[PDB]
């Protein structure tokens, strides 16, 4: 036959009983039913995302043909699938798709319209190169077809809206991605096939944890299919410990291990302190408010249309602002890479507002976008960084309070921009010398009402209202500037190391590194830049002349007001 | 005795599409 | 190379296809270049694509991630039987390793010597 | 057997002495021994760009081992090019050709791996006709295959790299193009052949320059096959000169029967004094012909003969003609542009350096900026020059730049990216530039362009080259990009007066400044700056559109005399210095040529007579006598 060909009957291994014992989605089934007892137009089309098992549809449709749980006009079909991917990969000349499609016509007009066929991917059949509408519209309003589409609203849209005599005849059905407590109904469903697949059993809360696990960490592939992968792979791995020289039941650890590898969470974010001086010294007040506005915004009170956290910083720049922000994006979400330093410098105008949030449409930086809102729907879990927010222009308040408000702003080309899972950081220095000058010995709380109360007389109050805590960046001694410099030094010493030297270094040099570029006007990177380019500079020249030899120790003795370096 | 045929051979091209702008 | 006839090739396809069936599982198949048994030219990939999707397939792939993605990812039952078994780049001291497995093969060959530094 | 009527040896005809010498590739021919008895992944692949001599390389492989000077265990051994059609030319029933093909592999196999094989074009055998790819595939996939292919890189990539499945099959022997010393040497050993066959003298000068002269204009070919042609045509040439006679006397040979045919089509002449200076010259060449008794060897300048009768650019010997007629091309342009001194200075000086050879190879011949406002012959001293240099006014790239006002019509002037709508038809300017490397391009009115067009005309006047959609490279150096402008309009007819030709340079420069890029400006070779008009000037631009008034109307069968005062009446009815010589034009126009068209017209004017076009009290009249 053809149809051994291209065609795979389902109410054959369902007569059989050989396919999934399919639980759920019985409404989308039920849709079916009433598009498929239609007179006319009876091609019903299944719209999701793909992987979420319309297959699975299709078969539990063909389950209840076979167990007889449907009503009587849809007994004695035979469930078929057509292929989109070889009728055009075999197809090398004019008429070879065509020629496939009108055999598949003709033999199944031999079949006389007591047959089901399935067809993915229905924005594929629009587009071959004329190809399928122009011969399966008939066919679609002959109503002696019986297809079942399956695509994805978006590939819909684009190009199967386009003709809208395609359009009439399929029925849209939306399937959706299953919740995880459907994906726990699926699995319950579907458990006893896996144990007695590998003769295991299986541990129903490593399920829970599997789909909870899935649903939060990898978004690659989407339920039920990561779950079904996770557990058969899991499954495998202790079917291996088992023949391999001892639990049936695969546990929870093993699908953190697959999961990590192919649980840290609450007690970092209740450890949120510790966290922020894991790599940044001084700032302890700061640290604390930080870790306490985190823990609020997990602690799940405040309103759900609002973001985590309303700030605004103040204090001399440079001294572990922008360093606080790393780290604070590292800690919180993933890394030092998911943020976005942005300077309130340059926007001062209304076009400075087309600029950053977008332009209207016919205008020069539309599709180049906003500034802001298309870094921010590219890194949906960052955290925004303002930098000297006292230079900007009034009207971008207003932008501001739409987002401490509404947690959302439609950028100029139209959408939705959600800002709920952001940090808004905005930096400024406005009440510098009264943090500075008055830094000895006054307390964190009254300097923090002081320097409030200033840039209450600065900026607007409704801005500030806002604003849920603004942290007060007191200047960092000698001391704290130093170990910043002596973790510089740790870090320099790690890729040397990895380039493969044994380097020390004498204190006094410490000291002479310390006082380089220490300034409490500037920040900590004049002290960075100062130990860069007086140390890396007649390093390489030392090195390339054919002196350092991997291995020797290297200690950073002091000259009279240099350093040199040994080889010993 | 087969004689070699001459073939069909579907080819193909596309089109780019310019977009002017306002300059306020 | 021994076929020459629509319907010998294919004969033979399918004469090794049930043999397949009839060894019932204890045969372990490879073939690589998947992507081009789709497209060798009934081509040989949608020839197999029923052992696929009978229960009796028990072949082994190797392509590149490509081909792969486009020529196997894109089709539907050839998705549905197959995972993103990666073939990794091994390290240099793994090459190291493989290189002592084949100096000596090399050497008695070409009947030099070679250093191991 | 098959091997004796389906291959062709190429030993034998390196034995028989057939080939030419192969020169150099030493490091390529070792390479390719080294590949060819490797264990694993045997079959090496020549890639060359065309013309490198891959198949040179294979060739003075088989002159080696007849030579012997390949190792032992390659000694012996015999390459026979596989022919790739001979096998089909008979495959007439099914399968006949695989059994060809399949019989060849049996006796390689035979010949038990005493015998190399060697395939050129390999891509052509990537498909040849399953049928031959996928045949062999086996045979290479068992290490008992001394394939040898050669294939230019772009067939190997797109052809053989797509396949992953034969990377493991082959080697990328990649030979380069040649360097010009190695050129040196490939042909002084051909010299030695090709003065074996046409029985003439090639001198070594002649072979340096023949390289220089072929890496620094060809930029389309590539080494060292146009230096060969280079020799090959010149040879050709100077025995052809041996054979009849020298060239001379052929110009005045088909100039004198051109004559004669006319002449004999004409039973007013402007033909009896050519044809007799051209008799007399004819007989006087053919005098010292006999006195004489010519070119017998192969100098450097039957090589510059040949390349500019190839290309187009006069690196010919220059004659006295040429001399006379550079200096008499000062003379002409104020012939036909009268005024505008500096104009004429700066071009003048521009292409004797040229022709002097003193032009920087690395960028275009003389780049012009011309400003100055309307009408002061800026365009007409750009027909001027491609009017002298090629002798017809269009007969030059006018690129007319307010067309491009668009940022997007570089597509036109350069060309479409591939796959798009019109990709196989280049550009205009980038197209007509490879066709003719020594034309003169006009950028007409540069100052209306949209003005990330200047990224191109950056390019093109920083070195002479510019990338169209098609991949491709121009050779831009032999041209003479002038464009057009009138930035300083109202600041040049302000202050032409009082101000010398320095400062209004540098004040129109600043005012350019602010127009164009100031990375552009400094990039042109010389910015010339004009001056409107003054009466006398008006004056003799009056007398040559009467001139050729007169050449309008002699075509058609009459005659003018004009007076003497109605000159005067055009000088001063057709002036203002403000919008240049073309008040004269419209006044020339409405004061003459509408009353004497009128009357022609009419009827009332006679032809065989004189219109005699005197003066009225405020008009002009016209009179028959
Ligand atoms: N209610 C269900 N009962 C049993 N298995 C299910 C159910 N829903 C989904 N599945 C399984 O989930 C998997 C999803 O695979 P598919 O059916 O291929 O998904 P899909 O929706 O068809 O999208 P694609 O594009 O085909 S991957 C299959 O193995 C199904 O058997
Ligand atoms: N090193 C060389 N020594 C001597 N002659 C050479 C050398 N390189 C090239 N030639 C000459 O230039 C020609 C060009 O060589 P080819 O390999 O034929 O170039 P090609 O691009 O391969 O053109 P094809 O592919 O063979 S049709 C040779 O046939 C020789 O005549
Ligand atoms: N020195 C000159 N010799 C001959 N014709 C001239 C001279 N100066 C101006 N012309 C006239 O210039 C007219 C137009 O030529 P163009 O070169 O286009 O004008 P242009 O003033 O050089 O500037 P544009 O930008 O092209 S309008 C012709 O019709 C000529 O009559």
């Amino acid at each position: 036959q053809a149809l051994k060909k291209y065609t795979i009957d389902l109410t054959e291994r369902a007569e059989q009983g050989k396919l999934d014992p399919v639980i759920g989605r019985d409404e989308e089934i039920r849709r079916t039913i009433q598009v498929l007892q239609r007179r006319t137009k009876n091609n019903p089309v299944l719209i999701g995302e793909p992987g979420v098992g319309k297959t699975a549809i299709v078969e539990g449709l063909a389950q209840r043909i076979i167990n007889g749980e449907v009503p009587e006009g849809l007994k004695g079909r035979r469930v078929l699938a057509l292929d989109m991917g070889a009728l055009v990969a075999g197809a090398k000349y004019r008429g070879e798709f065509e020629e496939r499609l009108k055999g598949v016509l003709n033999d199944l007009a031999k079949q006389e319209g007591n047959v089901i066929l399935f067809i993915d991917a229905l924005h594929t059949m629009v587009g071959a190169g004329m190809d399928a509408g122009n011969m399966l519209k008939p066919a679609l309003a002959r109503g002696e077809l019986h297809c079942v589409g399956a695509t994805t609203l978006d590939e819909y849209r684009q190009y199967i809206e386009k003709d809208a005599a395609l359009e009439r005849r399929f029925q849209k059905v939306f399937v959706a991605e299953p919740s995880v407590e459907d994906t726990i109904a699926i699995l319950r469903g579907l458990k006893e096939r896996y144990e007695l697949h590998h003769h295991v059993q299986i541990t129903d809360p490593a399920i829970v944890a599997a789909a909870t696990l899935s649903h939060r960490y990898i978004a690659d592939r989407q339920l039920p299919d990561k779950a079904i992968d996770l557990i058969d792979e899991a499954a495998s791995s202790i079917r291996m410990q088992i023949d391999s020289k001892l639990r049936n039941k695969v546990t929870d650890a093993e699908i953190a291990e697959v999961l990590a590898r192919w649980e840290s969470e609450r007690e970092k974010l209740l450890r949120m302190e510790q966290e922020l001086h894991h790599r940044v010294i001084g700032q302890n007040e700061a640290v604390d408010a930080v870790s306490n506005a985190i823990r609020r915004s997990r602690a799940g009170l405040a309103d759900p249309n609002r973001p985590i956290g309303s700030f605004l910083f103040l204090g001399p720049t440079g001294v572990g602002k922008t360093e606080l922000c790393k780290a604070l994006a590292n800690f919180m979400f993933d890394s030092d890479e998911a943020m976005v330093r942005i300077d309130m410098s340059e926007f001062m105008e209304k076009h400075s507002v087309s600029r950053l949030v977008g332009a209207p449409p016919g205008y020069v930086g539309y599709e180049e976008g906003g500034y802001l809102t298309e870094a921010v729907r590219r890194r949906p879990y960052s955290v925004i960084l303002l930098d000297a927010v006292e230079k900007a222009h009034p009207d971008v308040f207003n932008i501001l309070l739409q987002v401490l408000d509404d947690g959302r702003l439609t950028d100029g080309q139209g959408r939705t921009v959600d800002f709920r899972n952001t940090v808004v950081i905005m930096t400024s220095n406005l009440g510098s010398d009264l943090i500075q000058e008055r830094f000895g010995e006054l307390d964190y709380a009254h300097m923090k009402e002081l320097v409030l109360g200033v840039v209450s007389h600065n900026f607007r109050p409704e801005f500030i209202n806002r604003i849920d805590e603004v942290v007060v960046f007191h200047p960092l001694g000698e001391q704290h500037i130093a170990s910043i410099a002596q973790i510089q030094l740790k870090r320099l010493y790690k890729r040397l190391e990895e380039r493969g030297y044994e380097i020390h270094i004498s204190d006094e040099a410490l000291k002479l590194l310390s006082e380089n570029g220490y300034d409490p006007v500037y920040g900590a990177r004049p002290l960075k830049r100062a130990i860069q380019q007086q140390i890396e500079n007649p390093l390489a020249q030392q090195i390339l002349s054919g002196e350092l030899v991997p291995g020797k120790v290297i200690r950073l003795e002091v000259n009279e007001d240099r350093i040199v370096a040994v080889q010993h | 005795a087969a004689a070699a045929a001459a073939a069909a051979a579907a080819a193909a091209a596309a089109a780019a599409a310019a977009a002017a702008a306002a300059a306020a």
